[PDB]
């Protein structure tokens, strides 16, 4: 952490004090002034040409003086050498991450119109010609097409710095490794647990960031289309029925599958430890017959056997939960329209939107919970890094 | 049970607007999603409007978005719709709907907007 | 493969030949006549009951027969120690792919009334009451409890009989750990390498099986489904077009990837090696004040950096390619059936139907290229283990 | 190119009855040709196709079998016939070519009686 960004605790608690600052500034009070400065009006084409649209180029550039005031404090304030990589690379994979849940939004709103137009066209034959076809495919290939650019150069950049971050820590590793030659299995924490643990945070924080921003711009999305969902199945008018339900059902879901899958990660470490403990009196092969007797080996293979055993009967469990939830999931998105389906509240369009959005929001619970998932790995390495830098003092 | 009787409606010469009152006369109907929904001529029936057992909530159309206006009236089984701005495709049969164990339509009113 | 199965090549061989009598027999023959003397109907339901219905049990009659007499055949004439597993065990496991993939099939089946009667009730508000809906929702939730249970007992089942393979192999080993101990690595072998490759060719011979009746499956469907798309968007009047373009674009999906990919997994190779070069030289600096040196050791990791940066960039292309891919396959479905949804020959239940029988295809395609990715470290365990054993021999 | 439907009438509940749309203009040698019909108080609905070369027939599936689709290439005529003609299949039925720009043919009733 000391070696790729500055002092840590300070460098993120000012890095989300000034990202709290700066989002309190536009989102209530001076981003509307700056748009009505500008002469920005509020349409945003359902194109891909909103990407360029006067709204979108003032946030970049407000995004832009901000992140650039942000380093330009911390590189006069604390100067470092990988400052270059590690504040101004965060913050634009940051940015690319939330312009991919844009273009995600993007999709989402071309998926109305395109599917309104379908259901037209299936009213009565030849009613629309395929010229309008063809134009909303030209519509979302743009829009496809923009976002294979940016997410193959997120890929790269996200590569290239993850590597920065390894880079770093390596040449800490070696300015001392005079003094932590003397630790047991130093050779595996240089080599294994540095690119380890810049990969697994790099995805824990890629994850944690993007599920953020898939909830923040599909709620609104969401409370926009509850307004066509007049009632809800066998319950009938809750106010807002479409978000309440779509929250409920993924939190639920959420809900249902760490509480059987908490037990788990216990079990796979003690199959591992097992394991381990196998792979240990299998070595001292070289022991003669004295070590790895039949004995020995019978009761290691034993104690593995019931463990792996425990583990196949509770993920019989968290299977039957996942399955369950999952088969129920495809029709559970129509469930809910069903009432506005037959009351022709909601068209084609709307309904194809209104099931996108739900599995964007499980997307991002799912997201959530693998980057819960991964943060405990995370303190796996970096228990054992922080262990052996500490050793050194 | 519920018999739903549509009362107002006419000829307008656009811009004009119009209250219609679906008074219903039977079982309670305070308890029901109550729907208004329009049928042009040449076309099928189309949904306009929506308003809750309270009154509170009220849902509309894309097309009829912000120039109608639902309201409900309960302990009299009434509920308004306002048309405002009424542009010229707003012509129509405008019937009253509600479901109390079975459906229930209303004897639409003829609305006319003349341009 | 002698611990588990009998003599492994003539097992093979006699399980491929009586496969292919019997299929022989049933598909084209006797499968009829038997039916007939059964009284099947041969209307299969669309809902969870066709699973009992007569053509499927007299199915099951004769898959059991046949399984019993090959079994019985090979306990005869080779009896062993882990035959039930090895003989019986693979039979269900298939006999388990192949319920899953019919399954899927009937769910394809259900997907076009359902999405007729969402279209008929969209068409005008109020004309399809909800208790159809409910009807339609229910008849899916009983194949989906099917498959659930299904595909939950086949897990548990797939785990313990590889855990079986495992025991048999571990067995063999220990029966000869006094002639294997001076074999380097024999420890590390027989801990993991067993359990892994237990594991991944299980993994591969029930992708390879599954791909192999999804296209068996989903073939006769689109070809049925072809009736109703007499055109094509650009090109016109194709005979069987529809299948002809599916097959067409499932090919470009895992040919043009695989082409654009080769040069993947020799490049991991060799960061893998270099990244084993570093890490040998680290230890070998552990217990040396003399190995390890700043040059040394420098000149080491930027070879790592160096292969690293090459895949980095080598990887591009393979993202764009499959970015792509994946962006223009969501809407590529629908492209083909656009000629057929101007004109009305199709309607919303069959144009779902079709796009799903197209992912369905598409994953059967995405299931060969995964079961050459796995026979990849399939080969390089099997060397593996092969020179551990023959260096015993 | 000006289709022209002839044919078809007043039919009692199962029988035959054979329509001839023939073109007259630009040739439609190379066309996949259409049937549609439109019942009384329903939208048209898509009956039949069939391609350039008359090789490849398609049916809709509440006409499958019943109705056969053939085209005489020479004559640049394409002819149904149905078969076994139920009384919902009563309806003014329509030929359709698309040669360059949409051709609709006038259409011809034909009554099922039960
Ligand atoms: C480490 C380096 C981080 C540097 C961060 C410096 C401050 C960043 C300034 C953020 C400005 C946010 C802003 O302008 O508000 C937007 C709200 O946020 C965003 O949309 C942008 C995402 C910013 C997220 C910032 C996260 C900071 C996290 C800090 C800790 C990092 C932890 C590890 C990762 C409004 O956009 P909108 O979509 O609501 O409307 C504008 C648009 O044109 C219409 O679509
Ligand atoms: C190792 C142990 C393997 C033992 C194999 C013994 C012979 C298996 C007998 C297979 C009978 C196939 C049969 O009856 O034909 C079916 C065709 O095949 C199947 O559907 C079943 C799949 C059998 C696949 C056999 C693969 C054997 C592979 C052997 C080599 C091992 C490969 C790695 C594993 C017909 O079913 P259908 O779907 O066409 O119609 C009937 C149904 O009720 C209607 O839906």
């Amino acid at each position: 952490f000391k070696s790729f960004f500055p002092k840590p605790g300070t460098f993120f608690l000012s890095a989300f004090v000034w990202a709290l600052i700066a989002v309190i500034f536009w989102q209530a009070g001076g981003g509307d002034w700056v748009a009505r400065i500008t002469g920005a009006s509020g349409q945003i084409p359902i194109s891909a040409a909103r990407f360029w649209s006067l709204d979108f180029l003032i946030f970049y550039a407000y995004y832009i003086v901000c992140v650039g005031l942000f380093a330009l404090f911390w590189f006069i304030y604390s100067p470092h050498r990988w400052q270059y990589w590690s504040i101004l690379g965060t913050a634009l994979i940051i940015f690319v991450t939330w312009f991919l849940v844009e273009v995600g939004v993007a999709v989402n709103a071309w998926y109305a119109p395109f599917y309104d137009l379908i259901q037209t066209a299936l009213s009565s034959p030849h009613k629309v010609t395929i010229e309008q076809f063809y134009r909303e495919v030209g519509v979302f290939l743009g829009i496809a097409l923009i976002a294979v650019v940016i997410s193959v150069l997120n890929n790269f950049f996200v590569s290239h710095y993850v590597f920065r971050w390894r880079t770093a820590m390596n040449e800490y590793y070696m300015a001392n490794w005079q003094q932590l030659r003397h630790i047991e299995g130093a050779a595996q924490r240089v080599q294994e647990d540095t690119m380890r643990f810049a990969s697994t945070l790099e995805n824990m924080g890629v994850s944690f960031i993007n599920a953020i921003m898939t909830l923040i711009a599909f709620l609104p999305v969401l409370v926009t289309l509850s307004a066509h969902v007049p009632e809800l199945p066998i319950i009938g008018h809750i106010p807002y029925g479409l978000v309440i339900a779509a929250i409920v059902w993924s939190l639920m879901g959420t809900g249902l599958l760490a509480v059987v899958g908490i037990k788990l990660p216990g079990l796979e470490f003690k199959n591992q430890r097992v394991e381990a403990a196998y792979r240990k009196e299998l070595v001292y092969g070289e022991d003669d017959a004295t070590r790895a007797t039949p004995p020995t080996v019978r009761e290691l293979f034993s104690a593995v056997r019931k463990n792996y055993f425990r583990l196949y009967f509770h993920y019989m469990y968290f299977n039957i939960a996942r399955i369950l939830y999952l088969q129920v999931d495809n029709v559970f998105g129509l469930f809910l329209l069903f009432p506005s389906i037959v009351a022709g509240t909601i068209t084609l369009g709307l309904m194809t939107q209104i099931t996108n959005v739900f599995g964007q929001v499980r997307g991002a619970f799912q997201y959530l919970i693998n980057s819960w998932t991964t943060l405990v790995e995370l303190m796996s390495i970096y228990k054992r890094l922080r262990s052996f830098e500490h050793e050194l003092d | 049970q519920v018999q739903l009787v549509e009362s107002g409606g006419g000829l307008v010469q656009a811009g004009g607007s119009l209250r219609l009152s679906c008074a219903a006369s039977g079982f309670p109907v305070i308890a029901n999603v109550m729907y208004w929904y329009r049928q042009a001529p040449g076309k099928e029936r189309e949904w306009v409007a929506a308003i809750d057992s309270s009154g509170e909530y009220a849902y509309y159309a894309d097309s009829v978005k912000g120039r109608f206006t639902i309201s409900r009236d309960n302990a009299k089984n009434t509920v308004y719709l306002q048309m405002n701005s009424l542009k010229p495709e707003d012509t129509a049969v405008y019937y009253c709907y509600v479901k109390v164990g079975s459906h229930y339509w209303g004897q639409g009113t003829q609305v006319t907007v003349s341009a």
